[PDB]
RNA sequence: AUCGAGAGA
C-alpha cells in the first residue's frame, strides 16, 4: 500500500530493516528520524529520498536487540503523534488565554 | 532520557501578535525537525481553495486566454476550506465536479465607449465603461444545494481590488471558472499563506563591559530598541533580542569584534505567519499541526 | 542569462519547501552557484546584485553606467552604506536556513535583486 | 504587461496595489519608498513588483481591432 | 602610427598604462583606456580559441 | 545482445576510469563536491550521533547494493565526554568501511593535498593526506583525491579494488558531498572579494613604483643611460625608430 | 589499564583558522624531557596557557553504545576523553621516543623516554585529560 | 615625421565620413573629428586628466565610445571582457518583446516576454534611447549559494512556486 | 554550375564513400539538451519519459 | 530588379561594381526583441570576403 | 515620413516606429553597411598580391 | 535540390 518493507535489505531477526515510502519526503522524514532516535534501543536511524524528482522515502532502522526495527517505526510513529498532541493543545491555551 | 512528558514540561508558547491575517507566535524548547515540519506543512499542505479549470466563452482583449486564465487562478478566495471536499480526477469530466466540491465562478464584461467623456479627458473609467475588470466582477454562482451552504457566507475573493485585464470598446470577456481544492505542492496557487516561515531568536553575547562613549556607538550598531543603557551604571545589555535581525554590523568595528559574540537560541522559533485571506493564521497553524499528526497515525495504521 | 554574460540552462524547479528560506521570509527564485562566478570573473554580477537589493529596500533606482565609481568611491562602498542604513548588513549577506532540514547554514549566504 | 497579481517570490498578492501605487505617487508628492511602505509592502521581494512594473497593456491596448479609430 | 598607443596618450607616451598595463581590478573597476585594452585581448582570446576548436581537425582522420 | 555485452562490458563507463593517452584518470567530482569535502573534512566538523548516522546513510544505501555488509556498520565517537561527537574524517572512514568488500584490508595510502599547512595555521599537517586500514586519519580530501587526478585515494581504490568498487565510491561521495552541501550550503560574496586597510595600502605602496618603469625599460632598450627624461628628444627619436622597426618594437615590449 | 601518566603543563594554545578545535603544547611537570602538541575541541574542553593537565593514555575504559544508568568506566574520573589509533613511531634520539596518534583526525604526538612510553603500543587507545 | 605616413593637410568633407562629437578644450565647445584627423590629436578621457599643453579636446562622457548595448550592460567596466561581449550577444537573442502592434503583423516567429520589468539597476542611457517601451527580462531575487547540486557547471535553479506565478513566462 | 555526374557522387566529403559509408543515420537513437543529476549513478544516464516511450528493444519471448 | 536585389542580396551587374562580394548585401532585420532590432542598423560589415580566410590581421 | 507619434499608433505602425528597413513580400530586409575604403585620398600600399600581378611588378 | 544570412557547444 503506502509503507513498504525493503526484503533485500532486512536481517533474519528483524533487527535490522529498511522501509520504502510513498508520497512523503523530508517533512514526515526527519520528524520521523528524529523522534525513533530518541529510542535507547535504536542503533542506527536515518531516512534518504533515492531521486527528488520521485516520492518515495527510506527509512533505516537497527534496533540493538530485544526489539524490532517495525516496533521502533511503530514507536516512533506514536510518540511524534504525542508530541503533536501536545503541541497543538499548548497553542490552543495560549490562543485562549491571550 | 527523553519523553513526550519532559518534552511537555519544557515545551512553551508565546504569541506576539494576532490578527485577521497575520499572526506571530513563539515555539519554545522544541525540535527543528518539527519546526521545520510545521512550516512545510503550513506553506505547502494545508489545502485551500483555487481557480483551477477555465471555460472561456469569449475573450477579444489583449490579454491571451491562458494568461487570463493562469491570472483568475491566482486569485486568492474567502472560502472555508471545510466547506466543500476534494475532486476524484478519475471520474470523467461530466460528473467529475459535483454540488460539494466546485465552486463555480463567472466573468461578463463587456466594454464600451462612454459618449458623456469630457472632452481632454484621459482617465479610462470617463473616456469607456468597464475599462478595468476587477476580482470584484468574479460573480459567484451558487450551485444544487451550495445555494443553501453558501447563503451566509458568500464566495468573493479575498482581495476584490485585483486587476483582472483591461478592455476598450468593443472587447469582451466571457468565461466561467471551477475553483477546487488543492495544496500548495501541487500548485503555488494553492498555499494558503504568503510567506510562513521562521528564524531562531537571535542572541548577544557581551562578553566583556562596555560604557561611556563607546556604550553609545554599541547600541547604535543594532537596532534602537534591541541594545539599552543599565540606569545605575552605563553599561550595555540586551533589552530584547526578538527586535533584532542579524546585520552583524558590530563585527564590522574591530572595538567591538572582541567585545560581543552573535549567536542563536538553537531552540526558540519564531514563527510568522501571514494568509492570503481565505482562514486565519491561527488556523493555518492549528490545520498543519492536525496534518503532521494524521500523516504519522496513517502510516502508524499502514499495514507493514 | 543576467547582463553579464552568466548563461545557464535551468536543471529543477525546486519546491519552495525545500528552498532555502531567509530570515525575513524570503525564498530567492533564482540560485546560480557560487563557482561560475571565479573562472569568468563578473564581479558586475555582485555588485548588480547588491545594488538591486538596496534600491529595492530604498525605493530608489541605480544607475550602472561604467566608470561613474573609481578606486576611492567603492561601489561595494556605497550600496553596502545604503543596505545598513535599510537595516541589512553591509556585505550583501544574509542569514538563510536549510529548507530540507531547516538548521542555519554554515555561513551567511549572498542574495540580492539582479536582472 | 498587467500588474503581477501575486509577488513571485512570496506570494503576497500585489495585484490590487498597482493603481493604489500610482495614485500615492500622483496626488501626493509620496516617492517610490514611501509609498510602497505604506501600501504594506515589507519585504524587498514585494516591493520591487510594483516598483519596476512597467505597466504596457496601456500601450497595448491603442491598437483595438474591434473600433473604429 | 603617430606614436599614440591611443588619443589618450600623448605619442611615444613611456608609461606602463599606456603600453596595456592596468593597474585595475574587477573588484573595483578598470579604467576607460583599461577597458579597452582588455577588449583587445579579450577579443585576441576569443579569436584563437575560435580558432583553434577545429585547427587539428585534419590530423586525426590523416592519422587514424 | 551482442551489442548489449559490448556496451556493458567493453565501452561502458567505469573500465574508462584512465585515459589511454597517458594512464591518468579522467572521472571525478568537480566543484561543489571539491569543496564541500574540503569543509567536511576538516578538524572543525563535529558530529552528534544522529548526524552522523544520517550522513552515512544519505550517502550509502544498503537496500540499493550500496553496501557490501547488509547492514551498516559505524565507528566509536572520537570524543566521548562530555558528549560524543564524530568527525568528518571519521564519516570518510565509515564510508570506506561500508562499500569497500570486507574480507579485505583497508587502503594504505599517504599523499598530499592543494591546500598548504599554513593555510590552517601554525604547526598543522593537513596537507599530507594518511590512509591506514582505510581510515583517513590526517589530511583533507581535496581535488587531488577524488576526482581526475593520479594516485588520490580514488584512484588507489580503483587499483586496489577493481573499477567497480572506484566507481561506487565516486558514486557514494557525490551523494554525501551534496547531502552536507545541502544542510551546510556554500556561497561567495563581496566580502570575499575585499582586502584589509594594510592589504590595500601595501597594494598602493607597490604599484606607486610602477610610474617609472616604462620610461627605464624604454631607456634601456635604447641605449640610454638611466634617470633620463621622459620627453627628452634623442629618446623620442629613438622610440620614433623602435615603432618604425618591428623587431625594436617587439624588444621594447618584452622588456617592458 | 592505564599505559602512560603525568602532569602536564600547558604552554601553548592558538586555534589557527579553527573555531572548534586547538592545538597546544604541553610539557611534563615531573619527566624533564618529556613533551606533548595535541588537538583538542575547546569548545567541548576550553584551555588556557599556563594551565595544568593530568593526561592518561588506557588500552581500555573498563560495539560502542550510548551511555545508560549504572554503567561505571575509567573515563568518569576524568573531564575531557577521547579514542584514536596510534600511527607512527620515531625515534628522536637515544632513549627517546616520539609516538603519533590520530583521534579520527585530530593529532597527538607525546615525545618521551622510553622507559614510560614502552607500554604505548601501536594500536587503539583512549586519551583521558583532566584539570 | 621620420619614415611614418606622408605629411599634408587632407581636408575633407562630403559622404560616408565617420563622425563622433567630442568637447573642444579651447572656447569649452563641441566639436566633431574623424578617424583620419582622430590619430594624431590628443583627447582626454575624463576632464581630472587633461595635462596642460597636451590635450586639445575631451570626451563628453567616457562612455559614448561603446555601442548601445554596451552601455546598457550594467557595472561593465568591472566584468571580463569577453563576458561583456558574450552579454552584448545574448541581450540580443533574449524572448522580450519585438513590439505593441503585434496584432497587424504576420511574421513567421515572435517570442513575447509576457511581464517584463524596468531594471532597478540600470544606466543611464537606458531612458534615453527609451528602453522601457520594450522590457527585455525580469529582476529577480539571485542567491549566490551552493545549496542544490544541481547547478554545478552553469546550470541554474529556478523556484517552482516562483514558476507557478509566471516568473518568466512567454508566448 | 555544372550539372554532377557520376563520378561527383562519390568524390569528396559530400561524396558517397565518406558521406553514406564511413557516416550514416541510425535508427534507435535520440538527442536532447544534458541536464545534471548527482543522484544518479555515476555510470548511469537519466533518460526522460519522451525517448523512454519512443526507443524500443527486441526481446524475444520465452 | 530591385526588389529580387532586396530579396536575394546577390548585386546582379553587367559592370560589375567597386565592391568585392556579389552577394550578401541585404540582411532580413529581424524582431526577436528591440535590441536586436536597433543592433541591426548600428552594424557594419567587413565583408564576406574575409570570413572564408586564414589571415586575423 | 513626418508624422507624429500618435499619429503613428493610429496608423497601426508603433509609438516610436523607425525606418532603415525594406519590405519585401512581407519580409522586413535592411541594406547592412559595408566598410569600405575612405574616398578621395591616395593611400600608399605594400601588398605581395601587387608582385603576384605579373613580372617585374613591385 | 542548390547558395546566402544567422544561431548553439
Ligand atoms: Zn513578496
Amino acid at each position: 500500500e503506502k509503507i513498504k518493507l525493503l526484503t533485500q535489505a532486512t536481517s533474519e531477526d528483524g533487527t535490522s530493516a529498511s522501509f520504502q515510502i510513498v508520497e512523503e519526503d523530508h517533512t514526515l522524514g526527519n520528524a520521523l528520524r528524529y523522534v525513533i532516535m530518541k529510542n535507547p534501543d535504536v542503533e542506527f536511524c536515518g531516512y534518504s529520498i533515492p531521486h527528488p524528482s520521485e516520492n518515495l522515502l527510506n527509512i533505516r532502522i537497527q534496533t540493538y536487540g530485544e526489539t524490532t526495527a517495525v516496533d521502533a517505526l511503530q514507536k516512533g510513529l506514536k510518540d511524534l503523534m504525542d508530541l503533536c498532541d501536545v503541541v497543538e493543545s499548548k497553542f490552543t491555551e495560549k490562543i485562549k488565554s491571550m | 532520557e527523553w519523553n513526550v512528558e519532559k518534552f511537555k514540561k519544557d515545551f512553551e508558547v508565546n504569541i506576539s501578535s494576532l490578527d485577521a491575517r497575520e499572526a506571530n507566535f513563539d515555539l519554545i524548547n522544541i525540535d527543528t525537525s518539527i519546526a521545520n515540519a510545521f512550516r512545510r506543512i503550513m506553506i505547502s499542505e494545508v489545502p485551500s481553495v483555487a481557480a483551477e479549470y477555465v471555460y472561456f466563452f469569449n475573450n477579444t482583449s489583449v490579454i491571451q486566454d491562458e494568461v487570463l486564465a493562469h491570472r483568475i487562478g491566482l486569485v486568492p478566495l474567502k472560502v472555508d476550506p471545510d466547506m466543500l471536499t476534494w475532486v476524484d480526477s478519475n471520474l470523467p469530466d461530466d460528473e467529475k465536479f459535483t454540488d460539494e466540491n466546485t465552486i463555480v465562478l463567472s466573468l461578463n464584461v463587456k466594454c464600451t465607449r462612454n459618449p458623456d467623456a469630457p472632452k481632454g479627458s484621459t482617465d479610462p473609467k470617463e473616456l469607456y465603461n468597464n475599462a478595468h475588470v476587477y476580482a470584484r466582477d468574479l460573480k459567484f454562482e451558487p450551485q444544487g444545494r451550495q445555494s443553501t451552504t453558501f447563503a451566509d457566507c458568500p464566495v468573493v475573493p479575498a482581495d476584490p481590488d485585483i486587476l483582472l485585464a483591461k478592455l476598450r470598446p468593443g472587447q469582451e470577456i466571457s468565461l466561467k471558472a471551477h475553483c477546487i481544492l488543492g495544496i500548495g505542492g501541487d500548485h503555488a496557487k494553492f498555499s494558503p499563506v504568503s510567506t510562513a516561515s521562521y528564524r531562531l531568536l537571535p542572541q548577544i553575547n557581551i562578553l566583556q563591559p562596555i560604557k561611556g562613549e563607546s556604550a553609545r556607538r554599541f547600541q547604535k550598531c543594532f537596532p534602537p530598541g534591541v541594545i539599552g543603557i543599565d540606569e545605575g551604571s552605563d553599561e550595555a545589555y540586551v533589552k530584547d533580542a526578538r527586535k533584532d535581525t542579524v546585520s552583524r554590523e558590530v563585527l564590522r568595528y574591530e572595538e567591538f569584534a572582541d567585545k560581543v559574540k552573535l549567536g542563536r537560541v538553537r531552540n526558540h522559533f519564531i514563527f510568522n505567519v501571514e494568509s492570503a485571506g481565505a482562514m486565519t493564521p491561527e488556523e493555518i497553524f492549528f490545520k498543519s499541526v492536525r496534518i503532521l499528526k494524521n500523516k504519522a497515525e496513517y502510516l502508524k495504521n499502514c499495514p507493514i | 542569462s543576467s547582463r553579464h554574460g552568466q548563461k545557464g540552462v535551468c536543471s529543477r524547479k525546486w519546491p519552495t519547501i525545500d528552498m532555502p528560506f531567509s530570515e525575513t521570509g524570503i525564498q530567492p527564485d533564482i540560485i546560480i552557484n557560487p563557482h561560475a562566478f571565479p573562472s569568468r570573473m563578473t564581479i558586475g554580477m555582485f555588485v548588480e546584485s547588491l545594488a538591486g537589493k538596496a534600491g529595492a529596500l530604498h525605493g530608489i533606482a541605480q544607475d550602472s553606467t561604467p566608470w561613474i565609481f573609481n578606486e576611492d568611491d567603492t561601489p561595494a562602498d556605497y550600496f553596502g552604506e545604503q543596505l545598513a542604513k535599510a537595516g541589512y548588513n553591509y556585505h550583501g549577506n544574509e542569514p538563510m536556513y536549510s529548507g530540507a532540514t531547516g538548521e542555519e547554514l554554515r555561513a551567511d549566504i549572498y542574495v540580492g535583486v539582479v536582472y | 504587461m498587467i500588474v503581477p497579481v501575486r509577488c513571485f517570490s512570496c506570494g503576497k498578492v500585489v495585484g490590487d496595489k498597482w493603481e493604489s501605487y500610482l495614485n500615492l505617487l500622483q496626488e501626493d508628492e509620496l516617492d517610490e519608498g514611501t509609498a510602497l511602505s505604506r501600501l504594506g509592502l515589507k519585504r524587498y521581494c514585494c516591493r520591487r513588483m510594483i516598483l519596476t512594473h512597467v505597466d504596457l497593456i496601456e500601450k497595448f491596448l491603442r491598437y483595438n481591432p474591434l473600433e473604429k479609430r | 602610427v603617430s606614436g599614440k598607443t591611443l588619443p589618450s596618450f600623448k605619442p611615444y607616451e613611456t608609461d606602463a598604462m599606456a603600453g596595456g598595463y592596468v593597474k585595475g581590478r574587477f573588484y573595483s573597476g578598470i579604467k576607460p583606456q583599461e577597458y579597452y585594452f582588455h577588449c583587445m585581448a579579450g577579443r585576441e582570446g576569443l579569436i584563437d580559441t575560435a580558432v583553434k576548436t577545429s585547427r587539428s581537425g585534419y590530423l586525426q582522420r590523416c592519422l587514424t | 545482445e551482442n551489442a548489449r555485452a559490448e556496451a556493458l562490458n567493453l565501452a561502458n563507463t567505469d573500465s574508462q576510469y584512465l585515459t589511454p593517452t597517458s594512464g591518468s584518470p579522467v572521472r571525478g567530482l568537480i566543484q561543489d563536491h571539491i569543496s564541500a569535502g574540503v569543509w567536511l573534512t576538516s578538524k572543525d566538523s563535529f558530529f552528534t550521533r544522529e548526524q552522523y548516522q544520517q550522513y552515512i546513510y544519505g550517502c550509502i544505501r544498503p537496500e540499493d547494493g550500496h553496501t557490501t555488509r547488509s547492514k551498516i556498520v559505524t565507528l566509536p565517537p572520537t570524543i566521548f565526554k562530555p558528549y560524543p561527537l564524530w568527525t568528518g574524517k571519521q564519516i570518510i572512514t565509515t564510508v570506506l568501511l561500508n562499500v569497500t568488500p570486507p574480507d579485505m584490508p583497508g587502503i594504505n595510502l599517504i599523499s598530499k593535498n592543494k591546500i598548504k599547512n599554513e593555510y590552517w595555521g601554525k604547526g598543522s599537517l593537513e596537507n599530507e593526506v594518511l590512509f591506514k586500514d582505510g581510515a583517513l586519519l590526517c589530511g583533507i580530501l581535496d581535488k587531488s583525491q577524488y576526482g581526475a587526478s593520479k594516485y588520490g585515494i580514488v584512484h588507489s581504490l580503483h587499483e586496489v579494488y577493481g573499477p567497480e568498487v572506484a566507481a561506487k565510491v565516486l558514486s557514494v561521495l557525490g551523494r554525501l558531498f551534496t547531502n552536507y552541501i545541502t544542510a551546510t550550503a556554500f556561497t561567495c560574496g563581496m566580502d570575499d572579494l575585499r582586502l584589509t586597510a594594510e592589504g590595500n595600502k601595501w597594494r598602493t605602496d607597490i604599484l606607486k613604483t610602477s610610474v617609472d618603469t616604462g620610461r627605464e625599460a624604454a631607456a634601456e632598450v635604447t641605449n640610454l643611460d638611466k634617470d633620463t627624461p621622459a620627453d627628452d628628444p634623442e629618446l623620442l627619436k629613438r622610440l620614433q625608430e623602435i615603432l618604425r622597426d618591428n623587431n625594436k618594437s617587439g624588444i621594447l615590449d618584452a622588456v617592458t | 589499564n592505564t599505559l602512560f601518566d603525568d602532569i602536564f603543563q600547558v604552554s601553548e594554545v592558538d586555534p589557527g583558522r579553527y573555531n572548534k578545535v586547538c592545538r597546544i603544547e604541553a610539557a611534563s611537570t615531573t619527566q624533564d624531557q618529556c613533551k606533548l602538541t595535541l588537538d583538542i575541541n575547546v569548545e567541548l574542553f576550553p584551555v588556557a596557557a599556563q594551565d595544568s593537565l593530568t593526561v592518561t593514555i588506557a588500552s581500555s575504559l573498563n560495539s560502542w553504545r550510548p551511555p545508560q544508568a549504572g554503567d561505571r568506566s575509567l573515563a568518569d574520573d576524568y573531564d575531557y576523553v577521547m579514542y584514536g589509533t596510534a600511527y607512527k613511531f620515531e625515534e628522536v634520539s637515544k632513549d627517546l621516543i616520539a609516538v603519533y596518534y590520530s583521534f579520527g583526525g585530530l593529532l597527538m604526538r607525546l615525545e618521551g623516554n622510553y622507559r614510560n612510553l614502552n607500554n604505548l603500543k601501536q594500536e587503539n587507545a583512549y586519551l583521558l585529560i583532566r584539570r | 615625421s621620420t619614415r611614418g605616413q606622408y605629411p599634408g593637410l587632407y581636408l575633407f568633407g562630403g559622404h560616408s565620413r565617420m563622425l563622433r562629437p567630442v568637447r573642444y578644450l579651447p572656447l569649452d565647445k563641441e566639436d566633431i573629428v574623424g578617424p583620419f584627423e582622430q590619430v594624431y590629436m590628443n583627447i582626454a578621457v575624463t576632464p581630472q586628466e587633461i595635462q596642460n599643453n597636451v590635450h586639445t579636446h575631451v570626451e563628453f562622457t567616457p562612455t559614448n565610445i561603446l555601442s548601445i548595448l554596451a552601455n546598457l550592460t550594467p557595472f561593465s567596466d568591472f566584468n571580463q571582457s569577453p563576458r561583456n561581449m558574450y552579454q552584448c550577444q545574448m541581450g540580443k537573442q533574449t524572448m522580450g518583446t519585438p513590439g505593441v502592434a503585434l496584432c497587424h503583423r504576420s511574421d513567421n516567429k515572435l517570442y513575447r516576454l509576457q511581464t517584463g520589468q524596468t531594471p532597478i539597476v540600470k544606466a543611464n542611457l537606458y531612458d534615453d534611447y527609451g528602453m522601457d517601451n520594450f522590457p527585455n527580462g525580469f529582476n529577480a531575487v539571485v542567491a549566490v549559494i551552493s545549496y542544490t547540486g544541481y547547478d554545478m557547471d552553469d546550470a541554474m535553479i529556478i523556484n517552482k512556486s516562483a514558476d507557478e506565478r509566471g516568473f518568466g513566462y512567454g508566448t | 554550375v555544372p550539372i554532377p555526374g557520376v563520378k561527383q557522387a562519390l568524390e569528396k566529403k559530400e561524396g558517397l564513400f565518406r558521406k553514406h559509408m564511413m557516416g550514416k543515420r541510425v535508427n534507435y537513437a535520440a538527442r536532447s539538451v544534458i541536464s545534471p543529476d548527482p543522484n544518479i549513478e555515476t555510470n548511469e544516464i537519466g533518460v526522460p519519459p519522451v525517448f523512454a516511450v519512443k526507443l524500443t528493444y527486441p526481446e524475444p519471448v520465452t | 530588379k530591385m526588389q529580387y536585389f532586396l530579396s536575394t542580396g546577390n548585386l546582379v551587374s553587367q559592370s560589375g561594381l567597386d565592391l568585392q562580394q556579389v552577394s550578401g548585401y541585404t540582411v532580413v532585420a529581424e524582431k526577436i526583441n528591440f535590441y536586436r532590432f536597433i543592433s541591426h542598423f548600428r552594424m557594419v560589415h567587413r565583408g564576406s570576403f574575409f570570413a572564408q580566410l586564414k589571415t586575423t590581421t | 515620413n513626418k508624422m507624429s507619434p500618435y499619429e503613428l499608433v493610429q496608423h497601426k505602425e508603433e509609438s516610436d516606429e523607425i525606418g532603415g528597413y525594406f519590405i519585401v513580400n512581407g519580409i522586413e530586409k535592411l541594406i547592412r553597411m559595408l566598410i569600405v575604403q575612405r574616398r578621395n585620398h591616395p593611400m600608399a600600399i605594400i601588398r605581395p598580391s601587387f608582385a603576384n600581378r605579373g613580372a617585374s611588378y613591385s
